[PDB]
């Protein structure tokens, strides 16, 4: 729109306009430094974001999903436009945040926190190993023997259009094991620390999702700080019910931070 | 010429191929071929030194009249070297050119291939041996010596007004009856200004050892592709215009291509396996584009490194940034270039040649050749020679010097190749062991200037640096190393020395001389320059090599010799 175009423009006229470190801003060059090491995990400052334009604190929680998407789109359209040399290897991006003036302990988050901006910590426990999932929907026709084609995918929902090279026909189908896009996976099970309990009873816990960029960093019993966001499996079997819906809650990680972080770590001041 | 003299060559001979060199083997195996062709049996030889040579001739105390040595000659009036030579035919073909005149003259037992645009040393014999002062080859007024000796009628003859020749001026006395000696020394010394310009200030190399030999055997109708490659090897050794000069590169682009391209024995049917006739392409002296990944071989050459300074981290940062603009993947930067995928490994040099124009390197690309035997793989221009130098493997068995020579000459066949990969491997491990010392010595600040030069000394023996080729290579990586980054622009131009321990040889503290930066044609003082201190104090020095730039001392008899050799 007129205004709904200006989101990406604000990012563009942010990353090379809001400048500190005595000139020659990070996000002028920090993105270059991300492309250099082949990471694709650029991270953003909420502090600096508010120091530029406060506006995108309220325009986030109504759908932080679309905020993050409309950001990383800008990272591509900048990178491959100025670094078309990049356009072989990965050519896909998403960004992170590390400034949220809040720690929500566990046993603190409830129905108001639904599907919006979050922070919390805890302790790791046993979880899964290393697996991928899918990323794109494509099958194979057999009435005409064609491909159904690739189809636009919703987060956990079916598509099934009639349009396809088989005279837009062939309701039935089969599926291949290739020509389709993949995505690593790993899980976590988060517990709360033995210091900040309610002083003597059993503790609480909920589970957390990490994604293909995010695996083989955690371990059982490790130190941590994560933004994450509040999930909802939208149906853990609604019907003629219990005395209670069998619902659950997860957090999906955007930016995980280790609070030990025993590697060579810090950025550089300019001088 | 020997389109006439070669027709002398049928009887017995001895073909000696003087101390280790790539000119040597390439120039000689062809002639071994030639000479078992016209049904001659002959003798090839390893040379361990001028004493090895002299005992060798001693062991061949026959009258083999067609004696042959190649890539040597400037040692003596070698009739003085080789007395029993009476009219024996020798042949010199050396590119160590600053050679004596008594070897040139005496048109008896030598081959004056005197052909050069320098007509500068014509009376160089017409006064040193032809004139003399205060001499005994003369007569006296008494009647007991009333015989005419070898009267040159010059200073070589008497100086007491007895000189029938020397008819330029007066007889009895110019200003005195012995002003003969005065003018003798006038010319003697005023033109030792030019004699000492020869052989006592500087040395160099000249031309090929064996491209002349290619043209020789070309006139007998031989299109031996492999002989083109062997001579290519002989030149690409010291094609290294920084090591020892080619010069003619942009002229041999006409010469050798004209030898080989114009005569196209098959213009339409050559798409075959065996020895599909040689090609030519413009590529690098990047070490070993082919069988290694980038990121190690982008790191051990000096010229790629010194201009971008990688033995510290920051060079790697800018390196990665230029891989960035290149957009090479790091994995791909750590798989062998051939082990890469296709399109990158095709377009690699295609891009690098033009967008390295803009970032601190200009002088990496060259003009050279390459070819297949078959379908195994596509060998490279120099990866023989850098496999060769790794065969100078001075093991303590005492046979391995000459044996490694014999092995090497048995290598460049199309047959023996299981060893050639061996040479590659040995070469690589040494090549990054080179780098392994530079960081240690630079940042330990071992760059001893000690006055008018830079200077190195080392402490114990490495099998790398037992022998001196590796030693010159050490000196010729550090030098650029240090002088890039520790200096202002004033003092980047001074020469270099380097000790070389030999724990093997009871303690001798070997040395090699090497020159300051970026003066290709202005070459070594050290044709003689070290010998100053040899005169001044003088202690157990050697000059055994026909290579000039080398000595061999005691373990510890150098430092005071050096303090004398300050100047």
């Amino acid at each position: 729109l007129g205004p709904r175009t200006e989101i990406a423009n604000r990012f563009q006229s942010f990353l090379r306009t809001f400048v500190d470190e005595r000139g020659a801003y990070t996000y002028r060059d920090r993105i270059r430094r991300m492309c250099e090491q082949n990471m694709s995990s650029f991270v953003v400052s909420y502090t600096d974001l508010a120091n530029k334009e406060h506006v995108l604190a309220y325009f986030l929680p109504e759908a932080p999903f679309q905020m993050l998407e409309i950001f990383d789109k800008v990272a591509k359209d900048m990178v491959l436009s100025i670094f078309p040399t990049y356009e072989r290897v990965t050519t896909e991006i998403h960004v992170r945040i590390s400034e949220l003036p809040l720690i929500e302990e566990l046993r603190t988050f409830r129905k108001l926190h639904l599907n919006q901006l979050v922070r919390t910590l805890g302790v790791v426990t046993a979880t899964t190993g290393v697996l991928p999932q899918l990323s794109v929907i494509k099958y194979d026709c057999v009435k005409c023997g064609y491909v159904l084609g690739p189809f636009v995918q919703s987060q956990n929902t079916e598509i099934k259009p009639g349009s396809c090279p088989e005279c837009q026909s062939t309701g039935p189908f089969s599926i291949n094991m290739e020509q389709t896009l993949y995505r690593n996976y790993q899980k976590i099970t988060l517990q709360e620390s033995p210091g900040r309990i309610p002083a003597g009873r059993i503790p609480r816990s909920k589970d957390v999702i990490l994604l293909a960029d995010l695996c083989d960093q955690c371990k059982p019993g490790d130190e941590l700080e994560v933004t994450g966001i509040y999930t909802n499996n939208y149906d853990g079997s609604l019907n003629t019910d219990q005395g209670f819906p069998v619902f659950a809650t997860v957090i999906i990680a955007n930016h995980v931070v280790v609070k030990d972080s025993k590697q060579v770590v810090q950025s550089l001041t300019d001088e | 010429l020997r389109n006439d003299f070669y027709r002398q060559l049928v009887g017995k001979r001895i073909l000696i191929v003087v101390n280790y060199d790539i000119d040597a083997i390439c120039a000689s195996r062809i002639l071994q071929a030639l000479f078992k062709y016209d049904h001659m049996l002959y003798t090839v030889v390893p040379i361990m030194g001028v004493t090895g040579l002299k005992r060798a001739y001693g062991e061949h105390q026959g009258d083999v009249k067609y004696v042959v040595l190649v890539n040597c000659g400037g040692c003596v009036d070698i009739v003085e070297l080789l007395q029993p030579s009476d009219d024996v035919t020798f042949f010199i073909c050396d590119s160590h050119r600053p050679l004596d005149v008594c070897n040139i003259y005496s048109d008896r037992q030598v081959c004056i291939l005197g052909d050069a645009s320098l007509e500068e040393n014509i009376p160089a014999f017409e006064t040193i041996f032809y004139d003399s002062e205060g001499e005994d080859e003369d007569e006296d007024e008494s009647s007991d010596t009333e015989q005419q000796h070898d009267d040159s009628g010059a200073g070589e003859s008497d100086q007491e007004d007895q000189a029938p020749r020397s008819r330029k001026l007066s007889r009895l006395e110019r200003h005195e009856q012995r002003i003969l000696k005065q003018r003798a020394r006038r010319q003697w010394e005023s033109e030792r200004d030019r004699i000492m310009f020869e052989y006592t200030q500087f040395s160099y190399y000249g031309r090929s050892a064996a491209l002349m030999v290619f043209e020789l055997a070309w006139k007998l109708s031989k299109d031996n592709m492999d002989l083109l490659w062997w001579a290519i090897v002989g030149i690409t050794e010291q094609l290294l215009l920084g090591k020892i000069e080619s010069g003619a590169y942009t002229l041999e682009l006409e010469q050798i291509q004209s030898h080989v391209s114009r005569l196209t024995n098959k213009t339409n049917d050559q798409n075959t396996m065996s020895a599909s006739k040689i090609t030519f392409e413009n590529d690098l002296h990047l070490v070993l584009y082919r069988h290694w990944p980038v990121t190690e071989s982008m790191r051990y050459s000096r010229y790629s490194s010194c201009q971008l300074k990688l033995w510290t981290l920051r060079g790697e940062k800018r390196l990665h940034e230029l891989l960035l603009e290149m957009g090479l993947p790091l994995v791909h930067a750590r798989q062998t270039y051939g082990a890469m995928d296709l399109v990158l490994r095709k377009e690699f040099f295609s891009m690098v040649e033009r967008l390295a124009e803009k970032y601190d390197i200009a002088d990496i690309v060259y003009g050279t050749f390459t070819l297949s035997y078959g379908y195994r793989s596509r060998y490279a221009a120099a990866d023989y020679v850098y496999a060769l130098l790794a065969i100078m493997e001075s093991v303590k068995k005492h046979k391995t010097p000459e044996d490694c020579f014999l092995e090497a000459s048995d290598a460049l066949s199309r047959q023996h190749k299981q060893l050639l990969s061996a040479g590659i491997d040995q070469a690589k491990l040494l090549h990054a062991a080179v780098f392994r010392q530079v960081q240690s010595s630079l940042e330990a600040r071992q760059v001893h200037s000690a006055g008018s030069f830079f200077y190195y000394v080392l402490q114990e023996e490495h099998a790398f640096f037992s022998y001196p080729y590796a030693l010159g290579l050490l000196a010729r990586f550090l030098l650029r190393g240090h002088v890039a980054t520790s200096r202002a622009r004033q003092a980047s131009d001074l020469p270099l020395i380097a000790s070389c321990p030999l724990n093997a040889s009871e303690g001798m503290c070997l040395l090699v001389g090497i020159v300051p930066v970026r003066e290709d044609s202005p070459r070594n003082f050290f044709g003689k320059a070290f010998e100053q201190a040899a005169q001044k104090s003088g202690v157990a020095l050697l000059q055994d090599f026909f290579e000039p730039a080398v000595v061999q001392l005691r373990q510890s008899d150098l430092t005071r010799f050096l303090d004398s050799l300050t100047v």
